[PDB]
This record gives structure tokens, sequence and C-alpha cells, in this order.
């Protein structure tokens, strides 16, 4: 089933574009403190994720 | 002033359901062209190997008549 493999990773490639604007990391952002979310998000990511919804 | 990120108003729906249109063609009626083409192969073919053959009698009387 070699096809549908790539077709969702596309789609996990906008899900790690999201994480580099969320943070900056690729895939390991740490980012969560504990004591709450360190860092918030950056103005124009939510229309971006219902986008991608 | 504040410039967080909120949803601006709010966000619109994203569907969940599975989309698959069971197409279809009710099959007996898929059957129904099968046999169609199955059997107007076979009168098309029967017609013309009929037609060779009478051909190929004509090549068995060219070998008749060349020989002596």
């Amino acid at each position: 089933a070699m096809t549908p493999f790539f077709w969702m990773f596309e789609e996990r490639e906008k899900m790690f574009e999201f994480y580099e604007r969320v943070s900056g990391a690729r895939m390991h952002a740490a980012y969560v403190r504990p004591g709450g979310v360190h860092q918030d998000l950056p103005l124009g990511l939510m229309d971006d994720i219902y986008e991608f919804s | 002033v504040k410039q967080d990120m909120p949803p601006v108003g709010g966000y619109g729906p994203i569907d969940y359901k599975r989309n698959l249109p069971r197409r279809g063609l009710s099959g007996y009626s898929m059957f129904a062209v099968g046999i169609g083409a199955l059997l107007f192969g076979y009168w098309s073919m029967m017609r013309w190997n009929r037609e060779r053959r009478r051909l190929q009698i004509e090549d068995f009387e060219a070998r008749i008549a060349l020989m002596p």
C-alpha cells in the first residue's frame, strides 16, 4: 500500500509547519513547561488550523 | 491593548462523516452488460468464421484444380 502513506504524510507536513510556526522546532518542540504552556502562539494560527480542519 | 490569537468571532464547522458513494450500477445490470457484449462478440465471430470457411473452401478448390 505505497501511496496513502504519502498522501497523509503531505498532510503531516502541514502539521509540522504548524509546529514550526508555534515554537520553531520541526518535531521535538519542548514548549510545554510544567506550569502551563510557554511562549504562546503568534497571531494568525487559529485560522490556519481551521483551514486544515 | 492585547493581541493574542483567539478565533475571530468563532470558527465554522468541519464535518466528520464517512463519504462513500457505494456506486454502484445495480450489478445485475452489469451482468446484463457483460453477457450482452459477450453475445455480441459471439455473433460477430460466428459470422466472420463462417465467411473465412467459405474462402478456405476456395483455397481447397485452388489446390484441387492446380494439381495434375
